[PDB]
């Protein structure tokens, strides 16, 4: 007996000959399996380190074949002691020849080609100067990972392109079997078949990795914003803000897991650019997990210049760390503002926002929040931001936060968690504490009937969200008609309830009401904004005035800062920056004066955050009236 | 052959699908159509999308006269005369298309009716549409 | 001097003796028969390997024929240019007033390993209302070898209650569908009383009624037989009509052929299949083979 | 072929399957239901009634085993041929099984699957089921 | 050979006393066929083998095939011999026959029938069972119907008066099915004397056994369960003391009024009823099979089976019948009108007028066959309704066929009583008759209107309106209109009604109808006609004048014919005409009558005089009043009068106070309070000619109770000249809820 | 020698 490979494309690949009788025949392909290949190759003089199976470029069989259903175990070396039925009787055609694929083990590469960069579009092997394409043959996310991971890419997102085209064609393939996932490179996936069929109704197999186009923030101090780069591949360069809309935003904070969009800003605001300029058209639809798999539009041949890059601020720009505990997930809470560190006061702070901020560290669920100055009162100032997280988000830039001139702290009073280490809205009515007020109940939300509504029961909802007591309580559905179920009907607190559910009522369902009667109330807390004048009730040039506790007044002019004004006019939805101005002595109305020195920082995309003094009713002069006039 | 503990089985099987009958039908002709689309070149005249209401009085048809057939399960090549002389001289229909129907039909039952499908039962209701169909498909030729 | 032998699968059927002398005269010459040569002759009933069971054996003398509707049904080899079906089987596809010039020209007729043959003329019972055989003529001889061999006819009847006999088909199986392998299966030989009533109701002439379970009447009469289900309820359906019932003579280790199946509708729907006897053919089978 | 929601179906329905109990019920039907297949199964003892068929631990085992072979194959759906070659070569090496009997098999898998699933068994993934085993028992012919 | 060496035998059987039927003769076991084999037979057989009485006999094999010889066949025998081998026969062995024809004979002495019942309700309800050889079996239900349960009653001994099938309360047996399509006639001595199927092939279970209950008649009882009223609800059945359901496998009005008229609420309408109460659970259900639908009671349907079936995915029959909220006219003075009182069942009872609306008047008028609604007139009329007062929110919607599918929200607590009960009218109202004819169907047409009968003109009368009359009175087509006075000339007062009937319209109440000043007839002339009597055959203007003024509620009244106007008298004008001018004119229900004034600017001469208006109608050209005559006219002799003003208020404490009413469309209304401003209660009093408002409510002030909500968002200006100027929307329909109607109180 | 019919010599 003898072996000879034939008319391959090179030495060592090519159809199976075996000479039997004198006379020389092929072996049929049905059963040949990688250690057949590994047999065939450690009985001839050709490298071991690989080898895969199936005819490389080989014509069609002919003359006869002599074996079929070849099993090798791999613990001796010839072929022909291998295992096989007999000689000849069977029904093989000369369309099924076997054959094999040694190799040294550095001349497997493979490359993408057409598409963006390297790491999309179609998969391109070449072997032994040979090159074709994979088959979709048993093609998939489970072993697309592989090849982006092979490639330097990251996960697989999907399989599709989006840029160039026009890639050559030929007729050799290479055949996947199935490989778990977990393989450092495709060649370690088993019984791997180079040629021998040229698969039919199976398109090409194709690629878009992560790496394809990724996000990129620097130039900011806060955590989450600054200018937007993308890198392709393996190369850079700048966005423009005229291509970019909320939509892909949204995805750029989403896959940078800061959470969702909160401003997105135009400009060299953050910074101007040192390098390329990238100009691309973004489509995303709005629920993309990534830039790369939203559909892309081809480079048009202008570029915009430098000073048009773009930027974003997303949720999650409040840094929070615990201190002063044995394990990190006990200490007490500690924030920054206008960059300085400091620590929170828990005088409005329960176990939901304790609960958020060790779910944030994953620390698991909440314990305890102790009182005092249990872990040290500390050397920076205390922060005045009360929280009102709902207890289902998972980071504190998330909930709502107004620090508007909080009250002043007492000093021994410095927030503090314990961590175990392992549902009303007011809708319509503007701002967080006030308008129409629902409540989710079988599974759906519903609103409140107007009747026998009065202060006193007003008075349970806004201390169950915190905000603090009632200044109005409104029927005739003065905050829109509210849809859908009707579900509490008539209200009879005692006033001093802790939650509405403990309230004298019907019950869920129960109801003689129409939605013209919907309910609402109106709270101390809620805050509004105007500029005015005297020749108009509403515009955005003026003196500026405050909504709250029920009544308007005056901001102060003193300590006023440039962010300040920017932060006022983008909160009335005119300009993104302000300027002051003299005005003339006809006091409006003469309110009174709410708050006194304002300061907005960096990030914040109205004026509720913005921190000052603690509020205190007064009388003031024209003069220390603000009068600001918006771009 | 069906023997009495079969006929027996078929009786309270085909007794428990009661007034269902026609649905089941309809609901065998669907699953046979979406699962085997060679059987639809003897509809040609017929809406075969979903729901028709032509499919769902065929079906009514189909199990009205396995009905008859349970009550005449003594004599049912005389019960079905007529209609195996209509599938096998003027429809020529084919006998594989046979078995296909009564396979789709046992799906049906056995997804609506879980608790009667005891294999025994399973056993002789294969033995009554075997029967039924090599009546209907003994003219051929 | 030579001896003339045959090869496998044949045999020499002249009397004398096949060893030829060469003469003075340079005349072949056999003291016994002189000048005339001996002829060989083809093994009937010995296959190579003997014995719904996939067949991968011996049952050279199956035939397989499509009519030109591409109905399957069987045949059975008699000899190297004659076969045995049935009547119906050939009446496939046009009206029963068809003559046997009609026949011949639209049917396809494979042996062994799918190898065609072709036909040259078909021979109908005279009586084929009631003795439902005929005969199929090849243009030539054929070939007798692993694949192909003749099942020669019974000297005696063995169509004895409880016999079992093979019976290999092409026609459908459990699902309705033409079998794409050979398959055989093992049946009795049932007694004729229980036969006859279940298909007509009564032994007696009169009061009679069609009972077939199937719908379709046999032919039962004196030259049929029937074979009942075997050990575990298989039974023959559409297309396995034309087939032989082959029975194993183990005192001569030789097949014979006892019947010649021609109801194949029972499909285990009813009890017992009908075969019609070889024996009771047996002189028109010759007559029209010498006669040919 | 499969199409992607086909494939979907597939393997969504597959993964509520109990693999110890399914296979055993499926073989059990099949004994019953079609009682030549007996003759294969000789050793497992008293097969002659369905209540000692369904009764059979020996069947459960290979039933099990059944159902363990038939998942591997759910993973390889575009190279059935050469997933099941060693199973092909023992079944007509060996016993001579006539291939008509996966697909009867098959059939019972499909109805004990509806049995099992009830109307969740609806017709699309019946379609996509029946195209499955039909794969398989092509593959098991030879 | 006497017959002495032969011997007998019965194989295969039961017992020694049943089997196939042997003989030995000359050492050979052999049979008999069944050729014209009978009882006689059996009856000659158990008498040789001591065993008594041939119960039945059997054919082709029953007892499995034999074997050797048949002795006999085509045996004739008399039913009294000794032995089988007396009877006349062809010959010993001589036949045409085969062991698939073998026969077979069950005797008495073996089989010790006996019948029972078990596990029911009482002594003789429940399932059947049979003895047969020492075993209790059970009968299937194929083929069991009301003879075979009379037969089997009889048997037992206990009351044959009704006799149904089913095993009521019984489980499913255990052992043998015995028997099969069981074929009494009704009379037979014993179930296993009538024809059945053979004693051994059946393919029933024991979810079919069979089953009766006998009674007297005396214990089935019939409900309706679970509504408002006896007449609606779940049907339930009480036989003996077990309660039950019955199923609707096939129900339908059919048999709905079947039980209808069984429990005596009229005729089936519904197969749902209205929920107002819970029914209990039961596990035992009644089956019915077709009732042909004139049955005077449910028990009287064919084979209805009680208990020993399942109402698997099926649910309760269930009906409501014409007498649940049956509807009556009472009190009123003229045909078709009057106050209502509604009946709950069997009691009869009155209905708040604060809760009956004008689709519930058309409804009312439907099911009485009295048209569609005239008039409404709320408020104590018609009498007092003296007696029980319901307080039933009707919510009729659409035209519902019958006043019972209205549907209904009643309440808990009590409400008017003797203050506010409504009343109705209707379109046929019409007393006309033929008289001085032979037969009463040709004679002189007559009417009455007020207090007094005449004669009616033939003016207009024609074709058409003969037809209409005389399917009016029960008289078929008309035929003809014979003129002059052929039936009698006029000697009374002579009415001018001119009808003007299209002709399909079934009584002459609902055509056009015009009356006022209509053409003067002599005695002379009269109208006539005559009919097949056979049942089977098949612009004017209202106007008010004033100085610098037109088309208001106060004034002089004129009527337009022939192309010009003219006046109607003053003379003898009575309330109830006023009433029907303002309710025409539309500016209130009624008002009072004047003199004349200066205000007059045009000398028309009159066009009638005498205008007088009866019950009934809602305009004034239904009004009889003298014929036409154009004559010249005096202002004493002119009509002037003014109108109520519509705007009223109630409720309120005092006058110049209350909520705002208003009456628009026949029946008075109030208005919905959304936008409800001082503009508008400034609009309010100063149309009363009070003075200006000082306060106006919302939220539920000055009363909720009834009537229309005729107006929504009145957005007045403040300044109108009427409350009906104003723009407010959507005028007459209801908007707004209930809750919140308009309120005043203003400056006196 | 001469053939015969399927014989060798
Ligand atoms: C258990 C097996 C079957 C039964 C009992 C059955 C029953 C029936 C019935 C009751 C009819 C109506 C005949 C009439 O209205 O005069 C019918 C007609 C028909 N059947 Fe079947 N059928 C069966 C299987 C099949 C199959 C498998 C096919 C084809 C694949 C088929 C094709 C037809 C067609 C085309 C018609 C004509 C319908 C028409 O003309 O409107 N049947 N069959
Ligand atoms: C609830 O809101 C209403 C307006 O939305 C307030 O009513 C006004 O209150 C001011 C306070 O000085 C009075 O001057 C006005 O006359 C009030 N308006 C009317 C129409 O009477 C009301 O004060 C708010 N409730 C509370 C507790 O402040
Ligand atoms: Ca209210
Ligand atoms: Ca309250
Ligand atoms: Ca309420
Ligand atoms: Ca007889
Ligand atoms: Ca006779
Ligand atoms: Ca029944
Ligand atoms: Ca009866
Ligand atoms: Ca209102
Ligand atoms: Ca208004």
């Amino acid at each position: 007996l003898s072996l000879r490979l034939v008319d391959g494309v090179t030495e060592c690949s090519g159809r199976l000959e075996v000479r039997f009788q004198g006379e020389w025949g092929t072996i049929c392909d049905d059963g040949w399996d990688s250690y057949d290949a590994a047999v065939a190759c450690k009985q001839l003089g050709c490298p071991t380190a690989v080898t895969a199976i199936g005819r490389v470029n080989a014509s069609k069989g002919f003359g006869h074949i002599w074996l079929d259903s070849v099993s090798c175990q791999g613990h001796e070396p010839a072929i022909w002691q291998c295992k096989h039925h007999e000689w000849g009787k069977h029904y093989c055609n000369h369309n099924e020849d076997a054959g094999v694929t040694c190799s040294d083990g550095s001349d497997l590469e493979l490359r993408l080609r057409g598409g963006g960069s390297r790491c999309a579009g179609t998969v391109e092997v070449e072997i032994q100067r040979l090159l074709g394409k994979v088959c979709d043959r048993g093609w998939g996310l489970k072993e697309a990972d592989v090849v982006c991971r092979q490639l330097g890419c990251g996960s697989a997102l999907k399989t599709s392109y989006q840029v160039y085209s026009k890639i050559q064609a030929t007729n050799t393939w290479l055949f996947l079997s199935s490989c778990n996932g977990n393989e450092t490179s495709l060649w370690d996936c088993k019984n791997w078949q180079w040629g021998g069929l040229t698969c039919d109704h199976y398109e090409e197999a194709k690629i878009t990795c992560s790496a394809h186009r990724e996000p990129r923030l620097v130039g900011g101090d806060i955590p989450c914003s600054g200018r937007v780069e993308v890198k392709h591949g393996d190369t850079w360069g700048s966005i423009c803000d005229s291509d970019f809309s909320l939509e892909a935003a949204s995805v750029l904070c989403r896959e940078l897991q800061c959470g969702t969009v909160v401003s997105i800003l135009g400009g060299a605001h953050f910074g101007e650019g040192n390098g390329q300029i990238w100009a691309e058209e973004f489509q995303c639809e709005g629920h993309e997990s990534h830039l790369s798999l939203c559909p892309v539009a081809p480079r048009p041949e202008g570029t915009c210049s430098h000073s048009r890059d773009v930027g974003v601020v997303c949720s999650r720009y409040t840094e929070i760390r615990l201190v002063n505990g044995k394990t990190p997930c006990e200490g007490r809470v500690e924030l920054k503002t206008l960059g300085a560190w400091g620590s929170l006061c828990n005088s409005h702070w329960d176990i939901e926002d304790a609960h958020v901020l060790c779910q944030q560290l994953k620390c698991g669920v909440a314990l305890s929040t102790p009182g005092g100055a249990r872990f040290g009162k500390g050397n920076g100032q205390i922060w005045r931001h009360m929280f009102h997280c709902t207890g289902t988000e998972q980071h504190m830039g998330d909930c709502p936060v107004t620090a508007l001139g909080a009250s002043l702290c007492p000093s021994e009073q410095v927030a503090s968690v314990i961590c175990s280490g392992n549902q009303l809205r007011l809708v319509n009515g503007g701002g967080r504490c006030a308008g129409r007020v629902e409540i989710y109940h079988e599974g759906s939300w519903g609103t409140i009937c107007d009747d026998s509504w009065d202060l006193s029961d007003a008075h349970v909802v806004c201390r169950q969200l915190g905000c603090g007591e009632a200044i109005n309580a409104t029927g005739s559905a003065h905050f829109g008609e509210g849809t859908g179920p009707i579900w509490l009907d008539e209200m009879k607190c005692n006033g001093k309830e802790s939650r509405i559910w403990q309230c004298h009522s019907h019950g869920w369902g129960q109801q003689n009401c129409r939605h013209k009667e919907d309910a609402g109330v109106i709270c101390s807390e809620f805050m509004s904004l105007r500029l005015t004048s005297e020749a108009s009730r509403e515009a955005c040039a003026g003196r500026l005035e405050v909504f709250y506790n029920g009544a308007w007044g005056t901001v102060g002019k003193s300590s006023m800062s440039e962010t300040t004004v920017g932060v006022v006019c983008r909160q009335l939805g005119c300009a993104d920056k302000g300027k002051i101005n003299p005005a003339s002595l006809d006091k409006a109305m003469s309110i009174p004066m709410w708050v006194d020195n304002v300061q907005c920082p960096k990030g914040p995309d109205t004026l509720w955050q913005c921190p000052s003094s603690p509020w205190e009713k007064r009388l003031a002069s024209p003069s220390e009236e603000t009068w600001i006039t918006c771009d | 052959v069906l023997s009495p503990a079969d006929k027996t089985n078929v009786k309270a099987a085909w007794g428990k699908v009661g007034a269902h009958a026609g649905e089941y039908g309809a609901e065998a002709l669907e699953r046979m159509f979406l699962s085997f689309p060679t059987t639809k070149t003897y509809f040609p005249h017929f809406d075969l999308s979903h729901g028709s209401a032509q499919v769902k009085g065929h079906g009514k048809k189909v199990a009205d006269a396995l009905t008859n057939a349970v009550a005449h399960v003594d004599d049912m090549p005389n019960a079905l005369s007529a209609l195996s002389d209509l599938h096998a001289h003027k429809l020529r229909v084919d006998p594989v298309n046979f078995k296909l129907l009564s396979h789709c039909l046992l799906v049906t039952l056995a997804a609506h009716l879980p608790a009667e499908f005891t294999p025994a039962v399973h056993a002789s209701l294969d033995k009554f549409l075997a029967s039924v169909s090599t009546v209907l498909t003994s003219k051929y030729r | 001097s030579v001896r003339y032998q045959c090869k496998n699968y044949y045999k020499l059927r002249t009397e004398g003796d096949g060893v030829y002398t060469l003469n003075n005269e340079k005349q072949w010459i056999n003291k016994a028969v002189g000048d005339k040569l001996p002829e060989c002759e083809a093994v009937c009933g010995k296959p190579k390997n003997p014995a719904h069971l996939d067949a991968k054996g011996s049952f050279p003398w199956q035939a397989k024929m499509v009519s030109h509707h591409n109905l399957t049904t069987g045949a059975t080899l008699i000899n190297e240019q004659w076969l045995l079906t049935t009547a119906k089987n050939l009446f496939l596809n046009h009206s029963e007033n068809a003559t046997a010039k009609d026949i011949a020209p639209t049917l396809t007729l494979y042996v062994g390993k799918k190898q065609l043959v072709e036909i040259e003329k078909v021979v109908l019972h005279p009586n084929y209302s009631q003795v439902d055989i005929g005969l199929i003529k090849l243009k030539q001889k054929v070939s007798v070898n692993e694949r192909v061999m003749p099942i020669c006819l019974p000297s005696k009847d063995y169509a004895e209650v409880g016999r079992v006999g093979y019976v290999s088909g092409w026609g459908r199986n459990a699902n309705f569908k033409f079998t794409d392998h050979l398959k055989y299966v093992m049946l009795p030989v049932a007694d004729q009383d229980q036969c006859i009533r279940h298909y007509e109701g009564s032994t007696v002439p009169e009061k009679k009624t069609p009972k077939s379970p199937v719908g379709v009447q046999p032919i039962l009469n004196e030259h049929t037989f029937c074979a009942g289900m075997s050990k575990y309820q298989e039974d023959t359906c559409y297309g396995d009509a034309g087939s032989a019932f082959a029975v194993h003579d183990l005192e001569e280790d030789t097949w014979y052929a006892t019947g010649i199946l021609s109801f194949d509708k029972s499909c285990a729907v009813a009890e017992y299949g009908v075969y019609v006897k070889v024996t009771s053919i047996q002189d028109w089978v010759q007559k029209t083979i010498a006669e040919n | 072929h499969l199409t992607p929601e086909e494939k979907s179906a597939v393997t969504a329905l597959w993964g509520k399957v109990n693999v110890d109990e399914v296979g055993g019920e499926a073989l059990g039907r099949l004994l019953v239901v079609y009682p030549w297949t007996q003759r294969f199964f000789e050793s497992f003892g008293d097969l002659s009634t369905p209540d000692a068929v369904m009764g059979n631990p020996k069947v459960k085992a290979h039933g099990k085993k059944v159902l363990g072979a038939f998942s591997d194959g759910l993973a390889h759906l575009d190279n059935l041929k050469g997933t099941f070659a060693t199973l092909s070569e023992l079944h007509c090496d060996k016993l001579h099984v006539d291939p008509e009997n996966f697909r009867l098999l098959g059939n019972v898998l499909v109805c004990v699957l509806a049995h099992h699933f009830g109307k969740e068994f609806t017709p699309p993934v019946q379609a996509a089921y029946q195209k499955v085993v039909a794969g398989v028992a092509n593959a098991l012919a030879h």
